[PDB]
């Protein structure tokens, strides 16, 4: 009956798995959005029959949004502990009542994490055809660590009625 | 014709056919107070052991 | 024990059944909810990324 | 099993039934919307080839 | 002429597609009908503990 | 817990499904009264200063 007690031990952590992995990827939704949003820019800003003041007007543009995706990134904690920031490198759960751990590898979603690099823009109409694969590739990656993140949860939620 | 094309094929991805979960929805309530009847009927097990003494 | 008076597994049973169901009628109100299959990244990983993407 | 609480045909059988008439609805209201029987390569492809041709 | 087409271009720029809105709006207001029906059936959620006791 | 008194998750993520909805219904009747995408300078502000300017 010991063993019973410490499974009920185990629960919790299980769930207090599951809240963070949610936070996460509500934080998660809205990068990818702005992701969008940022690809849209700066491939309206590639033309080359673009006036001399609507390069600075979507370049602004560019840069607010850059600058919101890293508030909504550094901003996504739950008790502390995130899985999106890239503050460390995996989060193991409880998973038996002997101390075998569930593992949850960290999939950083910050401007860091999926390449884009903080105070990087276009100065001129020929780096925006460069920043528009720069976006792609960034947007695929960063919905790649979302679904991976979505599945760890799945995961959790499948274990932790096994437990029961 | 190309951006309501890619529209329609994203909605063909991940829409939902609401007629099954009005089904299902109905299943499940009729279901859950079913099993709610059911789990109060096995509660009033072992109330019959006071009549023993 | 048949007739043990501090447990019984009839219960135990029924309460898992029951939450069972619950935690089905939870996912259908979220499909009428949000009106798709995969609304978040739980529902499915791959095809939500790739309608994102698309 | 007529009174099972899990599932029933009848719910099923009205689906179709009525997603049959939705289908047909919408190739009227396309019939409607072009005024022609073949507007597209998928109603016709053998008569529309040749109106194109024509 | 010129100043047509700086009218004609400006409005290219920024007027909107009304039949998309239309359209849009349906779909909208029945989803929000949709939405509240959703809500309402999810908050009697919880009201059956009641019957267990 | 699936059978708490004091919270439901349900409830709150239909509550910000309906809020999403209800502010995309004011962006299309803002888009309806004003007749025009880029009203203000909060739709887009250089597509706004451009047609100002223009």
């Amino acid at each position: 009956s010991a063993t019973a007690a410490s499974m009920n031990a185990v629960k919790d952590s299980l769930q207090r798995g599951q809240s963070t992995i949610d936070v996460a990827l509500a934080a998660g939704d809205t990068i990818t959005d702005l992701l969008g949003k940022m690809k849209e820019k700066a491939l309206a800003a590639s033309d080359t029959s673009l006036n001399t003041a609507s390069f600075n007007a979507l370049k602004s543009d560019f840069d607010s949004l850059r600058d919101q995706i890293e508030k909504a990134a550094t901003n996504a904690k739950f008790n502390g502990v995130s899985i999106a920031d890239g503050s460390t490198t995996k989060l193991t759960f409880l998973a038996n009542s002997d101390g075998s751990g569930f593992t949850v590898n960290a999939k950083t979603i910050s401007l860091a994490g999926i390449g884009l690099t903080t105070t990087s823009t276009f100065t001129t109409a020929a780096a925006a055809k460069t920043m528009i694969g720069t976006i792609d590739t960034a947007l695929q990656t960063a919905t790649n660590k979302l679904a991976s993140l979505g599945t760890s949860s799945v995961g959790l939620d499948t274990h932790l009625t096994f437990v029961g | 014709k190309l951006q309501d094309s890619l529209d329609a094929g994203v909605g063909n991805l991940v829409d939902a056919d609401l007629a099954k979960e009005s089904a299902k929805l109905q299943s499940l309530q009729t279901k859950q107070q079913l099993g709610v009847q059911a789990l109060s009927i096995a509660n009033q097990s072992s109330s019959s052991i006071l009549s023993l003494f | 024990a048949l007739n043990s008076i501090n447990t019984n597994a009839g219960a135990m049973i029924a309460l898992q059944n029951l939450n069972g169901t619950n935690s089905e009628l939870t996912t259908v109100q979220q499909r009428i909810n949000t009106g798709k299959k995969i609304a978040s990244a739980k529902d499915n990983g791959a095809i939500w990324a790739t309608a994102k993407n698309q």
